[PDB]
C-alpha cells in the first residue's frame, strides 16, 4: 500500500538482491561451458 | 626482443617465434570426471 | 536523575525515526574438487 516495497518486490531476483550482486565483483563462474571459455575463447 | 612470456602465476602464458607470428602457451586443461552411482541400480553415470 | 519520591522522573521521546540496520550471512562456501594425480605429479608417473 502507501508503504513502498517494490524494491523487494521479484523484478526472478528482487532490485536489491541485483544490486548487491552487480555491486559485489564476482568472476563468471561458466557451469554450463567455463573449460571451454577459458581455451579457444 | 624476449622469447617466453610468463604471467604473475609464473605459468607459461606467451612465447616468441622467429616467424613473428605470436603464441599464447596454454597447458592442456584436464577434463574434469565424477561419478554419479547409484548401489540399487548398480549402474553409474560418468560426469564432466 | 532519581528522585527521593514517590514520583519518578521518566525520560521519554517526543520524536520516531525510522532506520534499516543491514546484516550479512554466509550460509555457504565455494565448493571445490581438486584432481590430486595432475596437481601433484603433473601427469609424470615417476612422481605417481
Amino acid at each position: 500500500g502507501d508503504f513502498n516495497l517494490t524494491l523487494l518486490e521479484p523484478v526472478a531476483r528482487s532490485a536489491i538482491e541485483d544490486l548487491l550482486f552487480d555491486k559485489v565483483t564476482i568472476a563468471d563462474p561458466g557451469y554450463m561451458q567455463g573449460y571451454d571459455d577459458c581455451m579457444q575463447q | 626482443q624476449q622469447r617466453f612470456v610468463y604471467d604473475a602465476y609464473q605459468n607459461l602464458v606467451g612465447y616468441y617465434s622467429d616467424d613473428g607470428n605470436y603464441y599464447c602457451l596454454r597447458a592442456c586443461v584436464s577434463v574434469p570426471v565424477s561419478v554419479i552411482y547409484d548401489k540399487e541400480t548398480k549402474t553409474h553415470a560418468t560426469l564432466f | 536523575d532519581q528522585l527521593n519520591s514517590s514520583y519518578f522522573k521518566l525520560s521519554i521521546p517526543t520524536n520516531f525515526s525510522f532506520g534499516v540496520t543491514q546484516e550479512y550471512i554466509q550460509t555457504t562456501i565455494q565448493k571445490v574438487t581438486v584432481d590430486c594425480k595432475q596437481y601433484v605429479c603433473n601427469g609424470f608417473q615417476k612422481c605417481e
